[PDB]
């Protein structure tokens, strides 16, 4: 969605319109620093043609 | 002050403030004492006849 040779997006930029950042207990930080990793999920999206 | 109100928010306040004060006072006293006390000599301390 950046085209090629761009810059990221933003996520939960402090604004009028925006939600609450997400918090991580130790545990979930010592898991992050073991061997498991993060996967990001996309449900379901929505779209026109 | 820092927090999270419809996004985030912040708020610096500044102040300062000047006061006066004056005052009496009247204080009473009253008392009395009491004494008692002995005296002596060691030595040509008694008479006799």
């Amino acid at each position: 969605y950046p085209k090629k040779g761009l810059s990221p997006l933003a996520l939960n930029t402090m604004d009028q319109f925006s939600s609450r950042l997400i918090p991580i207990n130790y545990d979930q930080l010592k898991k992050l620093d073991a061997g498991k990793q993060i996967k990001l999920e996309t449900t379901q999206v929505s779209g026109n043609f | 002050n820092v927090g999270y109100q419809n996004g985030f928010t912040a708020n610096v306040t500044t102040n300062y403030s000047h006061t006066t004060d004056n005052s009496t006072a009247v204080q009473d006293s009253n008392g009395e004492s009491w004494n008692t006390g002995l005296s002596i000599n060691k030595g040509e301390s008694a008479y006799i006849n």
